[PDB]
């Protein structure tokens, strides 16, 4: 009797979409507005439902921003570049003659396509070149990073490609990577089991080492397998003392820096499963407060270098909250071709002395080629020998690739997973070289 | 009746309150017509001045009109009141 | 209501609230036959009443600024259609549909056209009759003119077809064999 | 396996690919060959 | 003083601190989150009043009153843009810096609202719509104005001023466009009364009943608490709706109850609402932190 009730069932997102577009100094938001507001739900009700998935209200608004920063990225590159030429500079007629559109889909694929799993991206484009006729997103070319993650893909023995190669998605992801961490300061890789999250991330870190000439430091942590209380450091009931946990160590370690840590770049990687317990104290961080709570009541500031990442198989049980906060990139399983997979295993073989151990495991990386050590030992040799026995049954539609395909036909009591049959056979044919 | 390249076929569609003839409406005391074979096209969106004799009907999916499918506009027989349509309930069903 | 209350000066007020309440009934009894008179069963109650009546108590109090008198074109009509159509009733409307009946309601009920001898409110009642305004201005007449109304009520003093009663019943008739299966062997337990 | 292979597999028909051992030389030897027959003692007949 | 600097995001709606002199002894002014801050006309010396509870009461008495007074300036110097044919870019960048966003849009919105009954009353039942047109004129004359200074690159916090403007300023030539279809052709007609309309009086010796926000019936006073740089909304006509009602509601002494599907903008919009008003809202979530 007291509550006079309204019914807020249905929000004008034409309007909303036309005085932002509008705002950001779009020339044309009618026509963008009517074009991006029915594609959202477009892809709502498309693509196949996934909890990370967002494409509310917030999501759009905070698209459209990013397509008014890109726009003003944009004037701001031809005004330069005008600029080192003789030329008479003016900010609106720059902004007349540009594609807003090209800016818009530009703005909605960097801000979902990381996102999206490798079943639902063509259906994406499709809706996107239905909505947006005639109108495609090139992706931003990024020749340095390009070049020294070819550099250390060699380097690791992993495959490298151009895009629409044998590996060009994982590079695309890691590049994906490397654009959110340069967004956000918080950020989750969310793929199955054995996509390569783990491997992009470390050739991401060890490629920015050459790029920027910032040393790459990584802190990985088991979230579950640690206590809550050791992870963030529990109060003494009585005798007060404070005992640190180990996140809340490393989070101290690097920003006393007693041994310049503020001058190195390091990442926090929460490999393990998400769970609303132990990321409760982390909600503060990964909100734009950046501050650690503690019961000890200290209130400790992340820096600008730290970057808090998540690895996941899936976020089954992440909270929304959790979710909402951080960056993402999925790592879908046809990231990770089979002939990736043999290649690495091929390349492994032929320069990884088998019976060396680890003694030599430093004197890899003393040698940028290992020039003069092509013999460095007879079991080199012989492995290599075998590599090229193994190398015709390895190919693309090899034997293992037809009997890997038939297997995974085949019922087992334990899930059959890719990584697993793979890796059980390189052990295998290890043995066999050391057998020889 | 052959369907154009950008018109599709529907059929089990009835139509509370109203008998349409000649793709017009007009009121019926019927409770429900079976409407025949209807074909919605899709075109292009001419600036067109919504006339007077439109009616914009909605396309319930049961009888008990809980969820909204789309919504159509129809053209009215006789000179009689838009209004009438609204007050009467006259909609349309896809299924009985 | 109070009879003070619609006893209050200007002497059109009376007639407004006569309007208001023959409004309140048409939305209220509409409900019964759902899901034709509205899409979902909303919650007229009588607080959407009361606010209703301070609505137009307010604003005939601001206009007439004491006149024993107004004419009725000076009658706030848009204010009292917009605050009944958005505020007071359609303020629990969530279908467009039931927004826009709700609006043709107001529109055809709220206008200076109500003040005049000959409105009729409700037409082609059965078809072939209609009923009129009542032609009184007390309080008295309104009360009189609503005792004296027929018994027979068809769904055409709502608006609505005949037959929806007709549908009505048969909805009933399901509900009764229906209803009746849910009994037919909890009790019976041979 | 056999089906799609050009590896020569081994040549005796009601004994699966599985039963046979790779030898140090390229020759495939059943496994058979390998488990020694032993005679246990009666002290630990049951807990050998 | 400096251990208190954490507490005041729970107490007030948008200081996030108090500047203070050198030796902690008198309080100079408030922050926000985004850096913006309010300089009191009037400092408030804590040596003067030692009690916590009394120098925070004069900290909140005279964030009203300098708010009152700075809005005062920025309404006089707007009135100049309002009635000018074309507006110098540098000028109404120099208006914009000087002043901070809530007080900004007060000012744009009072400046159109003060026009437009102006526009109403000298057009009086002759029907002509010069006044109207003059006012739609001027409004898109700032619209372009304000669309070539966004799209220059600006400071963060002149950015959003600049972005509030503009959704404010779109939905002001929305109104008057409407208003000059309806032949709107007197300021009592409701077509007019129920937009919200705002009425400064400068002459109010007090300074909580000088700015007057009106919609419909109701009449609040605008409660001059610093919001900070606040998100704006889009005034879409269900917003419209909603402030009408919910307005309608306040005005009857009743509750609000804004009913919906998730995301919609409910809290959002009674969090617009409250602010555009000038009053302290508080949601408080109803998830496992109640
Ligand atoms: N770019 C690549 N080229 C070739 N092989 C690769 C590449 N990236 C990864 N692999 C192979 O895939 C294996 C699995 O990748 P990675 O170590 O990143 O694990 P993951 O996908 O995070 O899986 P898990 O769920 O087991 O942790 C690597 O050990 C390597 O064998
Ligand atoms: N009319 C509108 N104008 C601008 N933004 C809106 C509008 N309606 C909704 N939004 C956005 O959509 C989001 C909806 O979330 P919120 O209103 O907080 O909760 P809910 O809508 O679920 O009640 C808000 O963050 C708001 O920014
Ligand atoms: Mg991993």
């Amino acid at each position: 009797k007291l509550f006079r009730s309204l019914a807020m069932t249905k929000p004008d997102r034409q309007l909303i979409a036309q005085v932002m577009l509008y705002s950001q100094g779009f020339r044309t938001a009618e026509v963008l507005a009517n074009k991006i507001v029915p594609f959202f739900k477009l892809c709502d009700e498309q693509l196949s439902s996934q909890s990370h998935y967002d494409f509310g209200l917030r999501a759009l608004k905070s698209v459209l921003v990013s397509a008014g920063n890109v726009k003003r990225e944009r004037i701001q590159k031809i005004k330069r570049e005008k600029e080192e030429r003789g030329e008479a500079v003016d900010e609106g007629e720059i902004a007349e003659n540009l594609p807003e559109q090209e800016i818009l889909i530009q703005s909605v694929c960097e801000t979902m396509v990381p996102k999206l799993v490798a079943e639902d991206i063509p259906l994406l484009f499709s809706l996107l070149s239905d909505v947006f006729p005639g109108v495609q997103y090139h992706r931003g070319e990024m020749t340095a990073l390009r070049e020294e993650l070819k550099k250390v893909c060699q380097e690791m023995y992993l495959t490298y490609g151009d895009g629409e190669e044998v590996g060009g998605m994982w590079v695309e992801k890691v590049l994906q990577l490397y654009q959110i961490t340069q967004i956000n300061h918080g950020l989750m890789m969310v793929g199955p089991s054995g996509s390569g999250k783990s491997m992009a991330w470390r050739v991401l870190l060890k490629a920015l080492e050459r790029l920027e000439g910032v040393e790459g430091v990584a802190h990985i942590i088991d979230p579950k397998a640690i206590s809550k209380d050791h992870l963030y450091g529990t109060l003494d009931p009585n005798t007060r003392e404070w005992t640190d946990g180990l996140f809340t160590h490393v989070l101290r370690k690097i920003i006393d820096n007693v041994r310049g840590e503020l001058q190195k770049r390091q990442w926090i990687v929460f490999d393990g499963d998400v769970d609303p317990e132990w990321v409760e104290n982390l909600n503060s961080v990964l909100d734009d407060n950046k501050l650690l709570t503690l019961p000890n009541g200290e209130r400790l500031s992340l820096p600008p270098n730290v970057r808090i990442m998540f690895e996941v198989q899936d976020l089954k049980y992440a909270t929304l909250a959790t979710v909402s906060r951080c960056g993402m990139v999925w790592f879908s399983e046809d990231v990770l071709s089979t002939d990736m997979i043999f290649n690495n295993f091929l390349a492994r073989l032929r320069s990884i002395p088998l019976d060396e151990g680890e003694d030599e495991a430093q004197r890899r990386r003393k040698g940028k080629e290992d020039e003069g050590e092509e013999a460095a030992s007879p079991m080199l040799q012989i492995q290599r020998d075998a590599a090229t026995t193994l190398q015709p049954y390895f190919t693309p539609n090899g034997l293992v690739t037809k009997a890997l395909e038939h297997a995974f036909k085949l019922e087992h009591i334990m899930d059959l997973t890719r990584l697993r049959c793979l890796g059980s056979l390189f052990s295998m044919l290890h043995q066999a070289c050391r057998n020889v | 009746a052959t369907l154009d390249a950008c018109s599709f076929g529907v059929t089990g569609l009835k139509l509370q309150g109203a008998t349409c003839s000649n793709n017009k409406l007009s009121l019926s005391n019927a409770i429900s017509t079976v409407l025949p074979l209807t074909q919605l096209r899709w075109v292009k969106q001419t600036n067109a001045e919504k006339k007077a004799n439109v009616v914009t009907l909605p396309v319930y999916l049961n009888f008990t009109r809980a969820d909204l499918i789309f919504t159509v506009d129809f053209e009215i027989a006789t000179k009689e009141d838009p209004r009438s349509f609204y007050e009467r309930g006259v909609a349309v069903l896809c299924t009985e | 209501v109070p009879v003070s209350r619609i006893c209050k000066s200007p002497n059109e007020r009376a007639r407004l609230y006569f309007l208001l309440a023959w409004f309140h009934a048409i939305i209220q009894e509409r409900l019964r036959y759902a899901p034709l008179g509205w899409s979902k069963k909303y919650e007229f109650g009588e607080s959407d009443l009361r606010s209703a009546c301070d609505t137009v108590d307010t604003w005939l109090d601001d206009t007439a600024k004491g006149r024993q008198n107004i004419s009725p074109d000076k009658i706030p009509w848009s204010a009292l259609k917009t605050l009944m159509a958005q505020s007071i009733y359609g303020g629990r409307v969530d279908n467009e549909f039931d927004q826009r009946l709700l609006n043709t309601f107001l529109e055809r009920l709220f206008t200076t056209r109500s003040f005049d001898s000959e409105f009729k409110l409700a037409c082609k009642v059965d078809g072939h009759k209609d009923i009129q305004m009542p032609d009184g201005i007390r309080r008295e007449e309104f009360v009189q003119w609503v005792e004296l109304l027929p018994d027979t009520q068809t769904p055409s003093w709502l608006g609505l077809p005949n037959n929806a009663e007709r549908v009505l019943l048969t909805t009933q008739g399901v509900d009764m064999i229906s209803k009746m299966l849910k009994m037919q062997m909890l009790e019976d337990e041979d | 396996i056999r089906r799609i292979t050009t590896v020569p597999l081994p040549a005796a028909p009601n004994i699966p690919i599985i039963d046979y051992e790779v030898s140090i030389s390229g020759e495939w030897s059943p496994w058979q060959a390998k488990v020694p027959q032993i005679e246990v003692e009666t002290h630990k007949v049951a807990a050998p | 003083v400096a251990k208190l600097q954490k507490h005041f995001k729970k107490m007030f709606a948008g200081v996030s601190s108090i500047i203070l002199s050198e030796d902690n002894s008198v309080v100079l002014g408030i922050s926000s989150r985004e850096g913006e801050e309010v300089t009191f006309k009037t400092p408030v010396s804590i040596t003067e009043h030692p009690k916590i509870n009394e120098w925070l009461t004069l900290v909140e008495k005279e964030m009203r009153v300098t708010l009152a007074k700075l809005l005062a300036e920025s309404v006089t110097e707007v009135e100049i843009f309002g009635k000018a044919t074309s507006i110098d870019p540098n000028t109404y960048i120099t208006w914009i810096d000087k002043y901070q966003a809530q007080l900004v849009v007060l000012s744009a919105q009072i400046a159109w609202s003060e026009n437009v009954e102006a526009a109403l009353s000298s057009i009086g039942g002759s029907g002509d719509s010069a006044p109207l047109q003059s006012v739609l004129s001027n409004v898109e004359v700032t619209l372009n104005v304000l669309a070539d200074s966004v799209l220059m690159e600006q400071p963060p916090l002149r950015r959003r001023k600049l972005e509030h403007l503009i959704t404010e300023l779109v939905h002001q030539r929305d109104v008057t466009r409407s208003l000059i279809k309806s032949k709107i052709d007197n300021a009592k007609s409701f077509e007019w009364l129920s937009q919200m309309r705002f009425y400064f009086d400068p002459k109010q010796t007090d300074v909580l009943q000088q700015l007057s926000i009106q919609m419909a019936n109701a009449k609040f006073n605008y409660g001059f608490e610093y919001l900070g740089v606040q998100d704006k909304l889009v005034q879409t006509p269900l917003t419209d709706r909603c402030y009408l009602t919910m307005t309608q509601a306040l005005e009857a002494r009743l509750g609000g109850s804004p009913f919906g599907p998730a995301g919609t903008g409910k809290t959002e919009s009674v969090k617009a609402l409250g602010h555009q008003l000038g009053r302290f809202v508080l949601v408080f979530n109803c998830d496992e932190t109640f």
